[PDB]
């Protein structure tokens, strides 16, 4: 059904701005929100429908000692979002109190948009780890959503953030959030900063202005996870039907990301899932095996072929998983949309859940782990040592994804039947 | 050439075989009967006569050939079977309108087929016919309302004849512009649109079945193998979630073949040979077409609506005797799996 | 050649119109005019059935340039509320056009006109005024229904149809067709509102609803507080159960009968 | 049945000048009131229709103290308008007291139309709350019409104003303008300053010169709310007919307005209808519902849609109501004019009785209470404290518009059937 999305936090509002804006070229949607003369998609899900054709987003848009937000709204496309919703530290704690007291007129604005729409189906964050303001204020308001909605679902395309490793207390920050994730959220799709420098480096020389340009790779990797969704068709119709096959336990729900033309700017379907496989087209930076994996193809892609496709990769083995599960690559297969370009016409994305990632996480509560005993950076800002004098929560989150790193590597082994 | 029928008194209608002369082959008599169906619904017209001066010329000539025969007969069906294709493909759209079968009628629209059996859902109970009848059409209409797909859509009509158990579609053709489309030809479209809805129905329960991401484990632990149903959750799914992407290319594979095909081609006789074969495929291929296999996956279905139905009421994580019901499940599936080595066999 | 000289010369097309606006099918302001009139309490006999008075409002409501033909004459047929059927309207029509507008079919004509007059008397009865509240509660659930009939009658059967025919007799090319196609026009509109086939079972439940609005404004007059009346819980009750067996009597229609024309106002929003 | 305009005041004669002029363009009638050169139409309602080239309309104007009663008179139209009824403070009890000395003339001007139609069906006032001479002046008059024809109901165009608050007494002028209106006028039509400024706004940049180019804006509702009546069709041509179903309780008569294309400078009924009940097109500025709504479209409308399209609103519940009353909307259609252009070849204008118009009133009583602790503003004029030494008529006004606070709140609860 109808998908609210809760942007929230300046790195969090940059990428929603950038993705709404993506889903505006590519649909049939000017920067006024209004149709154009020149433009067959279920645009429903992703865009609200208002009388005069105005399809606005139904975006949550959060502001917090705003600088960005100010920018967004001197926009071409500040018409174009116009759900007339946005309300007014570099701490988790001092995001998670500044929340607080104003909890009921953000969570009245999410109530709105409920209203509004006929059967709500899961809250898409785009929330940033370690965010500043962003984190502290999402891992609240990814506590408020589920016992508020518990039937609903809630996502997160979290902005992992690694940058070689400025905040000196980032350790502390992302511990926090993981701990509010790991047992606040059904699913959520990782991305890594240095993965995507790195990639930025491989197929441009941009090395300083990581940024900026960056957003348009998070966002290309946005607009493909849904594709699926936002078009017609009998191919995972709904969010949730898609969302099962992707995470097969409830704790390990982190998804790893791929794009087959990391330079998209004919190729037969053995081609484009090969070449996704090999881990320069990967976005994120004891034996290690894949839990599940699955792909979807946008262009110009023959039928016939896939089946005799399906089993060549299978015969390469160019992906090695050894899972708990029995679960098989998955292919899936969308259009490609008119009106914008169609270069490489055949062009694909892969979400996989991978045991590598615990590794990312296991390198934070390193940092971490090393930070504690330090006790370098305890703030012992005011607001840091009166919301938390105990200061047990970070021991709490450190358990919670202490238990995360064990499950994962208890699921490599073959015992994944008996308890993680 | 005229079309005219009984041109004489006996010794649309169709073949004689017992008074065909034996010389006449029983393949060049076929070959007469559609030139002159079509005569009734041409350029024809424009050359009929010089038609008539061969079949005149025929007339002629002093003892009889089949060679000569067939050739005029051939050149006859060459023109009066391009027309047919000659229009439908351009002012008839037959391209356009396959589009609309396959959308709404082999499952191939994701809003209309799935919206409607959420808010459709209460018909599971028998209906006599009485009220439920009206509701489903009144369910379908009011499906595609929620956004925009609303332009004409009169036609679409559902029919009642174990709430969900029958609910076969028709659509109303244009028979003068339609010749392609039968009575017996929609007749097999149908058999396919009722199977491919049971894969459909199954898999959204199991889809919402997989609730305990969403509420049980989330923020409770619960308890762990004490009370849990095995998570065979995810053995069932597998042999539904696959079928659906075994079905995803017995289709596709299929639509793409003969909507080419009907490109190259001009005559709508040979057309006619493509889709009988693309309908005549999609039915073995999914396994439709009665056989042991499709026995045992209907079993497979049964079993799987069974153990969405133990998890639906048991609500907050507890045994109510539910082993006893999941014994009887988990023994069943397993045994049933292992009769899907067959297609290994 | 004759339809075409039966338009210019002998005109058709302005006497068929002539037939439904400003007359029996359709009032206008004309016969606002000419109905308010015939209402009124004041100075009125008791059926105000004096013919002289009645063609006289007529000639004052032609509201045209041609004031001629119309009658408003017939005697008045000599009832659970005032129910006064009669006040029958005859067009004179010449010949050179009486071969399609049959004194046969003035009859059907006058079915129809008679029914909108009741339907607009019901809901002009309820228009003109404006426990002692609850009365003006009883106003909006009685007022909302009536005039939900007369809005389907009125717009969805009567005018709706009445376009599909204005236009397609200037299609066909016969003296025979024109009488045919005005027949099925006439055999529909007789049809859709709810004047034949079963009446036991439909429309003496809508008459007898009308009846309680009529009998409700008879037993209430402007400007007191003292009415006195112990029987608006029985007027409260009445109308509900009788507006329950109508509802279960169109929810009827969908085993059997003319769905289309029912399935429309059986959705009469209910409560 | 032909209709008698009481306009007055400033304010009120500035609307009813423009309003008869968009009917001389709309009818066939020219500038000297001569029939327009070109010419269906039936202009016996609102114009006396004589052998005399001058269709004179039944146009009642008050001057008080006058200078743009001059104006209107130096004008093209002031031969349209000649039943040569013309007759010679900012203060509610300023007004009302200069109107008692003449009441006998302007009430003899009121005999004379009456005497002069076949029929009037009603007095209509393009009444100015608020307005200095044309407040009082107009609530007096208000008084003394339903003594006179106790038979007649009066209808008003109440220009509320809201301009975000210069009359320093305007709270005062207002309180005692709806007492009267409360107790003393058959129906309402409420209008708002700064609802029509902020549509100004939006659909064009005029800011500054609000009052000259809102004129056009309160015109193009009051044409449309009659529009019913002045052109024949097969239902709706009384007016009392018309408002019947909009007011189901005599106390709660306020009528709020909106109009499809503000920007009427093809369009189906399913989507015209739609887009009247979205915030935007409205023209007006704890649960709330709409007791009745009522609608009206002139234009290329198709017959057969209007069923299914009925339907389309009851499915989209775009218009939200639970009112003690079971009234439904209800769709009614008329024709648009020839000779005047056809833009916007659709367009539509709703009539509704809404219990938000109850906070409209109370932000006026609650300026009014602010004000009257104060006593900043008694006036203390010899005319204000000689005409009211007691100042309990404000009370009165007080208490009975207090009652009408309370009843629309009462409308919203479940047993308006206890007294409200
Ligand atoms: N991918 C991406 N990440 C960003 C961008 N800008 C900031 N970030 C991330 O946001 C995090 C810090 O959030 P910050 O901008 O300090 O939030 P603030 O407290 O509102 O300023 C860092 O971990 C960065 O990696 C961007 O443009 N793209
Ligand atoms: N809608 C509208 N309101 C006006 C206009 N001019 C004045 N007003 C209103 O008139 C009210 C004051 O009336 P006023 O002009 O003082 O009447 P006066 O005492 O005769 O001058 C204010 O509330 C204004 O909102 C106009 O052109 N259009």
């Amino acid at each position: 059904r109808e998908i609210i999305t809760l942007q929230l936090g300046q790195c969090g509002n940059q990428i929603g701005f950038e993705f709404w804006k993506q889903l505006c070229a590519e649909h049939g949607i000017s920067p006024e929100g209004i149709v154009e003369e020149f433009a067959t998609d279920r645009k429903d899900v992703f865009f609200y429908q208002a009388d005069d054709e105005h399809y606005i987003p139904r975006a949550v848009l959060l502001d917090l000692e705003p600088r960005v937000i100010h920018s967004i709204l001197n926009s071409p496309y500040a018409k174009l979002y116009n759900p007339e919703n946005i309300y007014l530290g570099n701490n988790w704690a001092s995001g998670f109190s500044q929340g607080e007291k104003i909890h009921e007129d953000i969570f009245d604005i999410i109530d709105r948009e409920a209203d509004g729409s006929d059967s709500l189906e899961g809250f898409v964050l785009c929330h940033s780890i370690a965010g500043g303001t962003g984190s502290g204020l999402g891992s609240y308001l990814l506590e408020r959503l589920n016992d508020r909605y518990p039937k609903k679902l809630v996502q997160t395309y979290s902005v992992f953030p690694n940058q070689d490793e400025d905040v000196v207390v980032q350790p502390y920050n992302s511990l926090l959030t993981l701990k509010r994730l790991t047992q606040n959220a059904d699913c959520v799709v990782v991305l890594d900063n240095t993965a995507l420098n790195r990639i930025a480096t491989d197929r441009l020389h941009i090395q300083n202005p990581s940024f900026s340009q960056i957003n348009q790779l998070v966002s290309t990797i946005m607009s493909a996870s849904t594709t699926t969704l936002r078009y017609p068709g009998y191919m995972n119709n709904d969010l949730i039907g898609l969302i099962a096959s992707l995470i097969p336990t409830p704790r390990l729900h982190f998804l790893m990301t791929g794009y087959t033309p990391l330079t998209t700017d004919k190729t037969t379907v053995l081609d484009v899932m090969r070449r996704l496989l090999q881990p320069k087209n990967v976005m994120v930076s004891t034996n290690h095996c894949y839990i599940a994996i699955l792909n979807i193809i946008q262009g110009e892609v023959d039928p016939t072929q896939v089946h005799k496709s399906l089993q060549r990769i299978r015969e390469r083995k160019l992906a090695n998983f050894i899972p708990w599960g029995p679960a098989s690559i998955q292919v899936a297969l969308s259009r490609k949309s008119p009106y914008l370009p169609s270069a490489h016409r055949v062009s694909g994305l892969m979400m996989a859940n991978h045991t590598s990632i615990s590794s990312l996480f296991e390198r934070t509560c390193r940092q971490y782990d090393k930070l504690r005993k330090r006790e370098a950076f305890l703030e012992q800002f005011r607001k840091e040592d009166m919301f938390k004098d105990n200061f047990d929560e970070m021991d709490t989150s450190r358990e919670i994804v202490q238990q995360l790193i064990d499950e994962y590597h208890a699921a490599t082994r073959p015992d994944y039947i008996s308890w993680g | 050439l005229h079309g005219l029928l009984l041109d004489q008194h006996e010794e649309q209608f169709s073949l004689r075989v017992e008074i065909l002369p034996s010389y006449i082959p029983v393949r060049v008599a076929e070959k007469i009967l559609f030139v002159g169906e079509s005569v009734q619904m041409s350029i024809l017209k424009n050359q009929e006569d010089t038609f008539a001066a061969e079949l005149h010329r025929l007339k002629q000539q002093p003892l009889f050939s089949l060679v000569d025969f067939e050739q005029v007969v051939d050149r006859i069906r060459s023109t009066v079977a391009e027309h047919l294709w000659k229009l439908m493909v351009e002012e008839s759209d037959l391209l356009g309108q396959l589009k609309i079968i396959k959308d709404f009628y082999l499952l191939g629209r994701g809003e209309l087929f799935q919206a409607f059996i959420d808010t459709a859902q209460h018909m599971l109970k028998t209906p006599p016919t009485a009220v439920t009848e009206h509701d489903v059409n009144v369910a379908f209409q009011q499906s595609a309302h929620k956004v925009l797909l609303d332009d004409d859509n009169l036609l679409p009509l559902l029919h009642l004849t174990s709430g969900w158990a029958a609910l076969g579609l028709s659509y109303k053709v244009q028979w003068p512009l339609h010749i392609l489309f039968t009575p017996a030809v929609l007749e097999k479209y149908n058999v396919v649109f009722k199977y491919l809805l049971s894969v459909r129905r199954v898999q959204a329960e199991l889809q919402h079945c997989w609730a305990l991401q969403m509420q049980r484990k989330h923020l409770k632990s619960n308890q762990t193998d004490a009370i849990k149903w095995r998570l065979r959750n995810h053995m069932a799914f597998l042999v539904d979630n696959l079928q659906y992407y075994l079905q995803v290319d017995v289709l596709e594979s299929q639509f793409s073949q003969l909507l080419h095909q009907i490109n190259s081609t001009r005559d709508f006789e040979s057309i006619r040979l493509a889709h009988d074969h693309f309908l005549s495929n999609l039915l073995a291929q999914s396994f439709i077409l009665l056989k042991p296999v499709f026995h045992c996956l209907n079993e497979i279905l049964d079993l799987c609506h069974s153990f969405c139905s133990l998890v639906s009421q048991n609500l907050g994580p507890l045994d109510e005797r539910g082993a006893a019901q999941l014994s009887i499940l988990v023994k069943g599936f397993s045994r049933q799996s292992s009769l899907l080595f067959k297609i290994l066999s | 050649n004759l339809m075409q000289t039966l338009k210019k010369d002998y005109r058709l097309v302005e006497y068929l119109q002539a037939m439904r606006n400003f007359f029996l099918m359709e009032g206008g302001d004309t016969m606002y005019d000419f109905y308010t009139s015939i209402f009124d309490k004041i100075r009125e006999k008791e059926t105000w059935q004096n013919v002289s008075f009645l063609n006289v409002q007529l000639q004052e409501a032609v509201g045209q340039r041609y004031p001629e033909d119309s009658s408003r004459l017939s005697i008045s047929f000599e009832l659970p509320v005032h129910i006064l059927d009669g006040l029958t309207l005859s067009y004179k029509v010449p010949w050179p056009v009486d071969i399609v507008i049959s004194l046969e079919c003035q009859k059907i004509y006058n079915q129809v006109f008679l029914l909108l007059l009741q339907i607009k008397w019901a809901k002009y009865s309820l228009d003109v005024l404006l426990q002692i509240h609850r009365m003006f509660l009883l106003r909006v659930k009685l007022m909302h229904f009536v005039n939900s009939l007369h809005n389907y009658i009125m717009t969805r059967i009567l005018h709706s149809t009445g376009l599909e025919f204005q236009h397609q007799v200037e299609e066909a090319k016969d003296l025979d067709q024109l009488i045919k196609i005005h027949y099925r026009y006439l055999s529909t509109i007789h049809d859709r509102c709810l004047l034949r086939e079963k009446v036991s079972f439909v429309k003496e439940a809508i008459m007898k609803v009308l009846n309680l609005a009529l009998m409700f404004a008879d037993g209430w007059q402007a400007g007191l507080g003292t009415w006195r009346m112990e029987s608006i819980e029985k007027m409260e009750s009445d109308f509900k159960n009788c507006h329950m067996f109508l509802v279960t009597i169109l929810n009827k229609a969908v085993c059997r009968g003319s769905f289309p024309h029912l399935e429309s106002l059986a959705l009469s929003l209910m409560a």
